């Protein structure tokens, strides 16, 4: 009973079982800060049975600083009161509710608790009734630029999965008598030692279908070792083997036993002897709390952190810690006690919510147990922090002039901003920088741009929007939103419904990136980032990336004359499959979806767009007869679709869906086997159905089966749409129209001048003339997978799997072929919930100018294992002209409108280089080997005339500039890069 | 005896050999000529390809046959 | 991209290379017209077939997009011309030349793949009946690949 319509990114990640398991979960949260309420947040998106909240505390002014559930009229009423009728909107099916006072034998009513904002003593309190008791204990905190998680899940907690990896599977060649399974040529199994396999369609041995697992052992990247088969025979030939993954058994420590003895997670390996410092400095800061009326230390106060040092010295004493203390880390700890930052938060929040999902669905591998995190590398060092300048100011910045100061905080108001894109990490990204105060200055401004509209599966992920929005676009509600959370953003957003791209720059000018301060983008496609990479690389603008895949995610910071640009980085591809493989030789559903993706728009979109092409266009019928690759298709198509194959009623769209069921599945099979019979043998006297080509049988139409209807169903209504008529679904019209149907004969054929010309205009002259049809036009079907009512799933699903039943593949369901043919990324809240605060953790580092490459972060994770790493950005390589020093992605030439014979004798006497070729966009402008009659044409002209005559295009008005592609010569002949030239028209 | 192997580039390599020479001789001649290795040689005479461990008797090779020296690819 | 294409034209105009000749489009880098010589000891013989190939954006990081313009009649390419070739569709790798992939076709012409075809029938008729795959060919190319 999942709502698919509304989980359908999710469930990609999670899977039914995972979230039916989760739907019956309730999770309590204690604490109604910044991150009690992302947590609180992450989980109603997520889809828990309900959540319940405890914070009786009165709201202060400072508490803004990263709540943005709360307002500045709220001040005096407790935090949850306040954002539980803000919380409960966010997902109609989790009810949210408050608590005013807790028992502990209360908490035997939920399956998680989350604890946040509690001193240690009542987190003990509370775990050593959770723990035997058998409910999982989450505590998170965030003091600054620091952050620690704690996990408890007891001491018999079962993980079904452990890496989130779908089970391997493979095609087998040949299985020795002693175990030695070995995969197909170029094949690798990616099987690792102890895994379990269990194996199906082997032959020559039989006892191997049962499918009890084995243990693997591992012998190279194409054979491993399941042991001795003596017993069920000598040889096997061919199958398939698919893992099985086993439930695994994790044992937790509580909180009073962990204290003494505890089990670290480490975020990074670089810093390896920080976790041991952050253990005995949290402790410390609860016992300070605790020595003063719950006050923390003071931001910037040395009494204080001398006070809070001799805390840690005597809890270091206490617990027999064996480790020097370090007494800067341990005083920049007391100093940002009281610092509260949206980004931390976000992060932590998307972490714990994770957390909370793994002891609900006992998915994923959790942590085990301590997850100590710092950013300290974001404090800025460019501006005065003392206590002058980060003491209060009784404003909702409080939380993070803590931290940054006032300076800072004068610095971030002015910024300008540019982000590309609104989806999930858009709204964070927005939602991040209206909380932190980014261009609320006189100088300051934001610009969003998306050209999507609202569509129900995006209320998942991106909280900023509401079931009423949908239809609408993304941009202006995300504004509308942001500038709700903080008023001062009124009037300092813009929203455009513009695609970045090459048809856009007439608004995204030299004026309007001009004014920028960076960019970040937020996008799901590699050729729109590339684009805004090459945008900002020519500008030199700072730019930040983010991506997200399920649990994983990672984020890039490009800067400019320092690191590398998005473009220098190549990603795997896409993989397309062989068009023989894909027209007569599949072997895996994926094959049989692209087939019918194929079919669906041969079928139903390209002779419509013929039809009307021919309709519309005077001379149509001469330009395609020398223009496409198939005239005579383009013929035939208009012909049967306009008057041999015109359907007037529905009966005859039956009769049609009929028809082509006959040509798809029982025809082309036929002559199929008639060219290469089942018996036949390739030219090495092998087999020739054997391995990766499997025996094809054609289909008998059997009105009773289910997936037969389900095609007739689904042609004949997609073909009425085409036509317009009006569809049917009642079995009984399509059981007595098929019950009348005479299959025209049909025998496979085996073969055996110019006039084909002249049937090719006899058929043209039979068309009816344009004039006769005026006002008439046919419908195409663009294909739309988010809808469940134009049948194009269905008929995609119907086709792909038919056409398994003919070569005895598995068929799959509607869900993994909406996942296969719509190319959908899985997408969490959590994850973009993370990358968000990263984001935001290096734009603070953007903003203050740091110039070393060692203190910008590049950020890589995956949540379903509990991963996170941080690398160096790789810097800009450099290069040899001249002479001289030359950054290979930075530097540019710059030149005025000149003549070409002018720019080569430039660059002959200054840079002592011959050109030997000149482009711009995706023209050749001059080649050293053109006639030269061309260049004595092309010579005196200037590069601006130049480039509008071989483009046979007029420069725009808005146009400032040219980027010109050159490669030269030395003296000597040898090649020598240099970098591209700016002409300023 | 005299043989012609013609490549893909139009280039004409004239070899002294017998008809009781095996494949695996003249590839090995071949590469010596070409640099060319043996595993990436497909050597076809009137349509049929010459396979390792045979000779060139067995199909039939006489005075000045012509054969074509292309390039191993499948599918 | 742009530098790529323009290095590997330049490779070509250096050397000649004999039985194929590819050049851009009017002034697109992004467009060639390339022409095969058919092998002279085959059906496909005193024939020129023209190909159009299409750089996509992200060259060479993707693979080009080749199709032949000329009908011929070959197992492993169909009416649309398409080109069952390996490197085309996944075994692309950004370090194969233009050059490279014109003498991969030559070679395909000289000798088809009925094991692993792109036209059945074509492929039966060539398996069952060698002599009447030669006569079509020949009859093909004539009609077709010359003038
Ligand atoms: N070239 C582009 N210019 C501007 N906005 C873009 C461009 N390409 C993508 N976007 C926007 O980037 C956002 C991507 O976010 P996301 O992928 O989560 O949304 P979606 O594609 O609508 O949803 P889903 O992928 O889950 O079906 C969308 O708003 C999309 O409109
Ligand atoms: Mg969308
Ligand atoms: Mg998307």
């Amino acid at each position: 009973t999942i709502d698919e319509g509304l989980y359908s990114r999710q469930l990609y990640v999670l899977g039914h079982e995972a979230m039916k398991q989760m739907s019956q979960s309730n999770v309590l949260i204690i604490g109604c800060k910044g991150l009690g309420v992302e947590i609180a947040k992450n989980v109603c998106l997520a889809g828990v049975k309900s959540v319940t909240l405890y914070d009786p505390q009165p709201t202060r002014i400072e508490d803004l600083s990263s709540q943005y559930f709360l307002t500045e009229d709220d001040i005096g009423v407790p935090r949850a009161k306040v954002t539980v009728s803000k919380l409960a909107e966010l997902n109609q099916y989790v009810p949210v509710s408050v608590v005013d006072e807790l028992s502990t034998e209360y908490l035997k009513n939920f399956k998680c608790v989350v604890v946040t904002e509690t001193s240690l003593t009542k987190q003990l309190e509370i775990n050593d009734f959770t723990h035997k008791n058998h409910i999982a204990y989450i505590a998170a905190d965030s003091r600054g630029l620091f952050g620690s998680i704690f996990c408890d899940f007891g001491e018999n907690f079962i993980c079904t999965d452990t890496d989130g990896n779908e089970p391997l599977t493979g095609m087998i060649a040949s299985i020795t008598d002693d175990g030695v399974v070995t995969m197909l040529e170029e094949t690798r199994h990616g099987l690792e030692n102890g895994d379990f396999v269990k194996f199906t369609e082997v032959k020559g041995m039989p006892g191997l279908n049962d499918g009890t697992p084995r243990k693997v052992e591992v012998k190279g990247p194409y054979t491993f070792s399941i042991g001795s088969v003596k017993d069920l025979g000598s040889a096997g030939y061919n199958g398939v083997f698919t893992q099985v993954k086993v439930p695994t058994k994790i044992s937790f420590k509580s909180l009073r036993e962990s204290l003494k003895d505890p089990e670290y997670v480490y975020p990074d390996f670089g810093k390896m002897m920080r976790p041991p410092q952050y253990h005995i400095a949290f402790q410390a800061l609860s016992a300070f709390a605790d020595a003063h009326e719950g006050s923390l230390p003071r931001p910037r106060n040395d009494i204080d952190a001398a006070e809070f040092f001799e805390f840690c010295k005597k809890i270091a004493s206490t617990l027999q810690f064996d480790v020097e203390l370090d007494e800067k880390l341990i005083k920049e700890i007391s100093y940002q006690a009281r610092g509260d930052l949206v980004a931390m938060s976000a992060f932590l929040g998307g972490a714990v919510a994770q957390e909370v999902l793994k002891a609900t669905t006992s998915k994923f591998y959790p942590l085990k147990q301590y997850f100590y995190f710092d950013s300290l590398e974001s404090l800025p060092s460019s501006v005065t922090i003392s206590e002058e300048t980060c003491k209060p100011r009784g404003c909702r910045y409080d939380g993070q002039i803590a931290v940054f100061g006032s300076e800072f905080q004068e610095k971030i108001a002015s910024l300008s901003t540019f982000l590309v894109g609104a989806g999930a990490i858009g709204c964070e990204m927005l939602k991040n920088w209206a909380m932190m105060g980014v261009a609320t200055g006189e100088s300051g401004h934001i610009s969003v741009t998306d050209m999507d509209s609202i569509e129900k599966s995006n209320l998942n992920r991106q909280f900023l929007f509401r079931p009423r929005d949908v239809g609408k676009l993304k941009s202006e509600c995300a504004s509308t939103a942001v500038s709700i959370m903080n008023p001062s953003l009124t009037g300092k957003i813009t929203s455009y419904q513009e695609r970045v791209g090459p048809e856009s720059e007439g608004i995204f000018g030299d004026e309007f990136f001009e004014k920028l301060s960076l960019v970040t983008n937020a996008l799901d496609n590699v050729e729109a980032r590339m684009y805004v990479d090459r945008r900002c690389v020519f500008f030199e603008k700072p730019l930040l990336e983010s991506g997200t895949l399920g649990t994983k995610g990672n984020t890039q910071v490009v800067v400019p004359h320092l690191t590398e640009s998005y473009g220098s980085s190549q990603d795997p591809p896409e993989k397309s499959f062989p068009i023989c493989t894909l027209k007569n030789f599949p072997n895996r559903i994926e094959h049989t979806i692209a087939w019918a993706r194929d079919l669906f728009e041969g079928l139903f979109k390209q002779p419509i767009d013929n039809v009307n092409m021919y309709l519309s266009s005077p001379n149509f019928l001469e330009t395609s007869l020398k223009t496409s690759s198939n005239p005579r298709e383009v013929l035939e198509n208009i012909r049967d679709y306009l008057v041999t194959e015109k359907p007037l009623s529905f009966e005859e769209c039956i009769m049609w869906a009929r028809l082509q069921f006959d040509k798809f599945f029982n025809n082309n099979i036929q002559q199929l086997l008639f060219n290469f019979p089942k018996d036949s043998v390739t030219s090495t006297g092998q087999p020739f159905w054997s391995g990766p080509k499997r025996a094809p049988t054609p289909l008998s139409f059997d009105i009773h089966n289910r997936e037969h209807f389900d095609f007739i169903v689904a042609a004949a209504s997609l073909y009425a749409f085409n036509y317009g008529l009006k569809s049917e679904t009642d079995p009984a019209i399509y059981e007595r129209v098929l019950a009348g149907y005479n299959p025209p004969p049909f025998a496979p054929k085996s073969g055996i001048a110019n006039k084909d010309k002249q049937e090719l205009k006899s058929i043209a002259d039979s068309l009816p003339p344009p004039s006769s049809l005026v006002g008439f036009r046919l419908t195409p079907a663009e294909f739309e997978k988010d809808d469940d009512s134009n049948h194009h799933i269905d008929f995609i699903t119907a086709a792909s799997n038919l056409r398994a039943m003919n070569y005895d593949i598995t068929p799959a369901d509607r869900f993994k072929t909406k996942f296969v043919a719509g190319k959908i990324v899985p997408a969490m809240c959590t994850s973009t919930a993370v990358v968000s605060g990263l984001v935001c953790l290096e734009l603070v580092k953007l903003v203050d100018g740091k110039k070393k490459i060692e203190e910008y972060k590049n950020g890589f994770f995956n949540l379903a294992i509990g991963l996170f790493t941080f690398s160096d950005p790789i810097a800009s390589p450099k290069m040899k002209v001249n002479g001289k020093e030359i950054d290979k992605i930075w530097d540019r030439y710059n030149l005025p409108d000149c003549t070409l014979q002018e720019l080569i004798d430039y660059f002959q006497k200054e840079e002592g280089l011959e050109v030997t070729m000149l482009s711009s966009g995706v023209s050749l402008l001059y080649a050293n080997f053109q006639p030269p009659k061309k260049l004595a044409e092309r010579l005196p002209l200037k590069i601006s005339e130049l480039v509008e005559q071989i483009t046979k295009k007029k420069l725009e008005p808005f146009r400032k500039h040219l980027v010109l592609e050159i490669c030269c010569d030395d003296a000597n002949g040898e090649d020598v890069e240099v970098p591209f030239i700016c002409i300023k028209l | 005896m005299q043989i012609f192997v013609k490549t893909l580039t139009g280039k004409t390599i004239t070899l002294e050999v017998e008809s009781s020479d095996t494949i695996d001789n003249v590839k090995s001649k071949i590469q010596d000529k070409e640099g060319i290795p043996p595993d990436q040689q497909r050597l076809i005479f009137a349509g049929k390809q010459l396979e390792d461990g045979r000779t060139l008797s067995d199909y039939n090779i006489q005075k000045e046959s012509t054969l074509h020296l292309v390039l191993r690819l499948r599918g | 991209a742009l530098k790529r294409i323009n290095r590997e034209l330049a490779d070509l105009g250096k050397d000649p290379p004999s039985s194929s000749s590819a050049g851009p489009v009017g002034d697109d880098l992004f467009h060639w017209q390339a022409t095969i010589m058919g092998p002279a000891d085959s059906p496909y013989a005193g024939g020129v077939f023209f190909l159009s190939i299409h750089f996509p954006t992200d060259y060479p990081f993707k693979p080009p997009k080749v199709n032949f313009t000329t009908r011929i009649y070959h197992p492993n390419i169909n009416s649309n011309g398409s080109i069952c070739l390996d490197i085309l569709r996944d075994q692309w790798s950004p370090a194969l030349t233009i050059s490279k992939v014109l003498l991969s076709i030559s070679s395909l012409l000289t000798d088809p793949n009925p094991d692993d075809p792109l036209v059945p029938e074509i492929a039966h008729v060539y398996k069952t009946d060698r002599s009447r795959y030669e006569l079509s060919a020949r009859e093909w190319t004539r009609k077709y690949a010359i003038g």
